[PDB]
C-alpha cells in the first residue's frame, strides 16, 4: 500500500525548552507495524530518535533517553515525538519513517536566539 | 422529538397519579391496588422500544426530588409485610443513578435490616434486585456492602431453586467487580463468592443464567494475586466451551423475544467492559467481545447504531483485530463489524524480500545494530541476502565475533522475519498454514519457499532436508512440521 | 488429588450435583465432577483414575432415568458402566436420595446391581445445613 506521511513542527527554538513535532498518515495508524522518527544532521548520516511499535513497546537511543518521548493517537491518526529540554546539538532535519521503506518529507530544527 | 414526548405525554400525569396514591395511603386494601397499577403499566414504559426508555430514567427526578422513594422507604418499616413485598418492587425498577446517589448518600441501613429475613422468595428477588442496582454506585458503597452483610445475602441465596431469584443473583454479584477496584476483587474470593458461582454458572436450564454468571467470575479473575485462588474454585474452565458453543445470534433471538432485558447494558456503564477485551486473560476478552457482538446485532436491527459513534467503541473493535492471535476473540469481533456495516483492517507489513541497501542500512540503524552498517555496505547485503543469512557467513565475512552479540542479531531477525510481506514471492500462501500451526512458525515461510517447496508438495520431505535446506534447526520445530505435513498426505 | 467423585443422571440431578460440590469445597474435601463422558470417556482416559483418586464414591439419586440401567442387561450402558466399578472396587459408597422412585429386587439382579444393601441420605430443601453434617459422616477417607 502507498502510504504518504506528512510532518509539521519545527522551526526555531530557545536553547532550554520544549517542542512537538507531528507525523501524520493517510491510513490507520494502527495497521502499521512499525513507526519511528529519525534525525539527519548537516553533511552526515542520518541517525533514529524513537521507535514504537503496534502494541506501544518504544525503545530510544541511550543519548535522549529521558528527553524525548513518542507516543501515537487514534483518534485523528498522528505520531507525535515530544521535545522536553533542548541541546544546542539537536539542530537538524527530522523525518519520519512507515515500516522501513515508506519515509516522509522532513522539517528543519533550529535552537538559538 | 416527536416520539420523545408521546412517551412522557401519558407516563408525566399517570407518574404523578403514582406520587399521589404512594403519599395517599389507606392502608394495605388501597396501597395495593395503587402499586398493581403502577406495576402493570409503569414497567411496560420499557416495553416502548421507540422512545421512553430514557424519558423513564430522565423522569426519575420528578419522584425522587418530591420525596416519594424517600417517603415510602420511610413506610416500607411497616411490621406486616404483605404490603412491603409488592412495594419494594418499584425500588429496584425506579433506581437510575441520579436515584442511586441519594439512597447510597442517605436511607443507608433498611436494605442491611430488609435483607436479613431470607425467607419469602417475593421478597428475596425484590431485594436481590435492589443489591444488583445498589452495587454499581461507587466504591465506598462497594465498601460499605461488603463490610456488612451485603454479601452474605446474595451468597445465601445461591442455593435457591427460583429461576427470576438466581437469575437475579447473577447479575447482583457481577457489578462488584467492576466497582469494587482491585482489594474489593481480593475480598471478595476471602468470602468465598467465586465458589458459589459454580451452580450459576453449570445449570442446564437457562443459558442466561450461564452467561451472567460466566461474565461475573470472568471479570474477577482479571487480579493476577487472586487468579491462583479462582483457578482452585472450579469455575474458570467452564467459561471456554461455553462462549465456543454459543451463537451469539441465538443468544440475541432469546434477548429479543424475551419481553425484559431489552437494551441490557446500555451506553452508561458500558465501557467498564472495554478493558477487559485488552486484559491479558484470554476468557475475560472473548467473554467480553460475545457481550459486545451479542448487543451490537440486537441494536443493529434498530438505527441505534449512532450511539457506537460518540462513544468510539468501534474504533475499539477496529484495533484487536489486526495482530491478535486468538480465534475465538477474532472471530467474534469480525463478526461483530462485518455485522455493524464497517470493513476489518488488514495489517501493513513491510516487503523484506524487495528490499535494497538503503533499506538494511535504515533497519540496521532501527535496530540499534549501527556500528556494523558500514560493514554490511562494504558486502552490499539486501533483503533477500538478509533473509538467508546464517551464522558463520555473520561471523567471518560481517565481523561479528562475540556469540552473544550474534545471538542479539538472530533475536532481532526472527522478530522481523515473523512480521514480513511474503506476496511477491509466496504464490501458494504458505505464510497463513505456518501460521496456522503456531506464528512462531511464519519465520520459516522464506526458506521454504526459497527451496521451491509448496503445499502439494509438502507432504514428501523428509527431516534431512528440513534441516540442511530450509534451515530449520530446532528439532521440536521440525517434528511438528514434519507430524502437521504429513497427516494431510494425499488429501488433492 | 480428589477425595471423593459424584455421578449424576445428565438430565435430572445437575443442581443438587452443584450444590454439593459447592458445600463440600467449601469443607475442603477435594471433589472431582465429572461432565458429558459419554463418548469421549469411553477410553477410560478419566474413568479410571477418577475411580481410583476417589476414596468415597457418591451417588445422588434424584428422580432417576434408570430406564438405562433397568431392564438393560447390556454391558456397554454408560451410567450402569460408571456405577459397577465403584461396586466393584468395594469402597465407600453414600448415595443422596430425594424422593427417587424406589427400584425392585426383581430387576437390577444381583450381578448387575447390588447397592440396594445401603442406606442413602434424604436431601432437605428447607434448612439445608443440618443434613450436610451427616454427609460428612460415612465417609471414611
Ligand atoms: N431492559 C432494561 O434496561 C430494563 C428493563 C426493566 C427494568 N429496568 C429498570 O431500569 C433501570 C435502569 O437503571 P440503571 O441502568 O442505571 O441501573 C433499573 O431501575 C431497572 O430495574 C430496565
Amino acid at each position: 500500500m502507498a502510504v504518504q506521511l506528512v510532518e509539521s513542527g519545527g522551526g526555531l527554538v530557545q536553547p532550554g525548552g520544549s517542542l512537538r513535532l507531528s507525523c501524520a498518515a493517510s491510513v490507520s495508524i494502527s495497521r502499521i507495524y512499525v513507526m519511528a522518527w529519525y534525525r539527519q544532521a548537516p553533511g552526515k548520516q542520518r541517525e533514529v530518535v524513537a521507535v514504537i511499535r503496534y502494541d506501544g513497546t518504544t525503545n530510544y537511543p541511550d543519548s535522549v533517553k529521558g528527553r524525548f518521548t513518542i507516543s501515537r493517537d487514534n483518534a485523528k491518526n498522528t505520531v507525535y515525538l515530544q521535545m522536553n529540554s533542548l541541546k544546542p546539538e539537536d539542530t537538524a532535519v527530522y523525518y519520519c519513517n512507515a515500516n522501513v521503506e515508506t519515509w516522509g518529507q522532513g522539517t528543519q530544527v533550529t535552537v538559538s536566539s | 422529538g416527536t416520539e420523545v414526548q408521546d412517551a412522557l405525554e401519558r407516563a408525566l400525569p399517570e407518574l404523578q397519579q403514582a406520587l399521589s396514591a404512594l403519599k395517599q395511603a389507606g392502608g394495605a386494601r388501597a396501597v395495593g391496588a395503587g402499586l398493581a397499577e403502577v406495576f402493570q403499566l409503569v414497567e411496560e414504559a420499557w416495553l416502548l422500544p421507540a422512545v421512553g426508555r430514557e424519558v423513564a430514567q430522565g423522569l426519575c427526578d420528578a419522584i425522587r426530588l418530591d420525596g416519594g422513594l424517600d417517603l415510602l422507604l420511610r413506610l416500607l418499616q411497616a411490621p406486616e409485610l404483605e404490603t412491603r413485598v409488592q412495594a419494594a418492587r418499584l425500588l429496584e425498577q425506579i433506581l437510575v443513578a441520579e436515584n442511586r446517589d441519594r439512597v447510597a448518600r442517605i436511607g443507608l441501613g433498611v436494605i442491611l435490616n430488609l435483607a436479613k429475613e431470607r425467607e419469602p422468595v417475593e421478597l428475596a428477588r425484590s431485594v436481590a434486585g435492589i443489591l444488583e442496582h445498589m452495587f454499581k454506585h461507587s466504591e465506598e458503597t462497594c465498601q460499605r456492602l461488603v463490610a456488612a452483610g451485603g454479601l452474605d445475602a446474595v451468597l445465601y441465596w445461591c442455593r435457591r431453586t427460583d429461576p427470576a431469584l438466581l437469575r437475579h443473583c447473577a447479575l447482583a454479584l457481577g457489578n462488584c467487580a467492576l466497582h469494587g477496584g482491585q482489594a474489593v476483587q481480593r475480598r471478595m474470593v476471602e468470602k468465598r463468592a467465586a465458589e458459589w458461582l459454580f451452580p450459576l454458572a453449570f445449570s442446564k436450564e437457562d443459558e442466561l443464567l450461564r452467561l451472567h454468571a460466566c461474565l461475573a467470575v470472568a471479570v474477577l479473575a482479571t487480579n493476577k494475586e487472586v487468579e491462583r485462588e479462582v483457578e482452585r474454585s472450579g469455575t474458570l474452565a467452564l467459561v471456554e466451551p461455553l462462549v465456543a458453543s454459543l451463537d451469539p445470534g441465538r443468544f440475541a433471538r432469546c434477548l429479543v423475544d424475551a419481553s425484559d432485558t431489552s437494551q441490557g447494558r446500555g451506553p452508561d456503564d458500558l465501557q467498564r467492559l472495554v478493558p477487559l477485551l485488552d486484559s491479558n486473560r484470554l476468557e475475560a476478552q472473548c467473554i467480553g467481545a460475545f457481550y459486545l457482538c451479542a448487543e451490537a446485532a440486537i441494536k443493529s436491527l434498530q438505527g441505534k447504531t449512532k450511539v457506537f459513534s460518540d462513544i468510539g467503541a468501534i474504533q475499539s473493535l477496529k484495533r484487536l483485530v489486526s495482530y491478535s492471535t486468538n480465534g475465538t476473540k477474532s472471530a467474534l469481533a469480525k463478526r461483530a463489524l462485518r455485522l455493524l456495516g464497517e470493513e476489518v483492517p488488514r495489517p501493513i507489513l513491510p516487503s523484506v524480500p524487495s528490499w535494497k541497501e538503503a533499506e538494511v542500512q535504515t533497519w540496521l540503524q532501527q535496530i540499534g545494530f549501527s556500528k556494523y552498517c558500514e560493514s554490511f555496505r562494504e558486502q552490499q547485503v539486501d533483503g533477500d541476502l538478509l533473509l538467508r543469512l546464517t551464522e558463520e557467513e555473520l561471523q567471518t565475512d560481517l565481523g561479528m565475533k562475540s556469540g552473544i552479540t550474534r545471538k542479539r542479531f538472530f533475536r532481532e531477525l526472527t522478530e522481523l522475519k515473523t512480521f514480513a510481506n511474503y506476496s511477491t514471492c509466496d504464490r501458494s500462501n504458505l505464510a497463513d498454514w505456518l501460521g496456522s500451526l503456531d506464528p512462531r512458525f511464519r519465520q520459516y515461510t522464506y526458506g521454504l519457499v526459497s527451496c521451491g517447496l509448496d503445499r502439494s508438495l509438502l507432504h514428501r520431505v523428509s527431516e534431512q532436508q528440513l534441516l540442511e535446506d530450509c534451515g530449520i534447526h530446532l528439532g521440536v520445530h521440525r517434528a511438528r512440521i514434519l507430524t502437521a505435513a504429513r497427516e494431510m498426505l494425499h488429501s488433492p
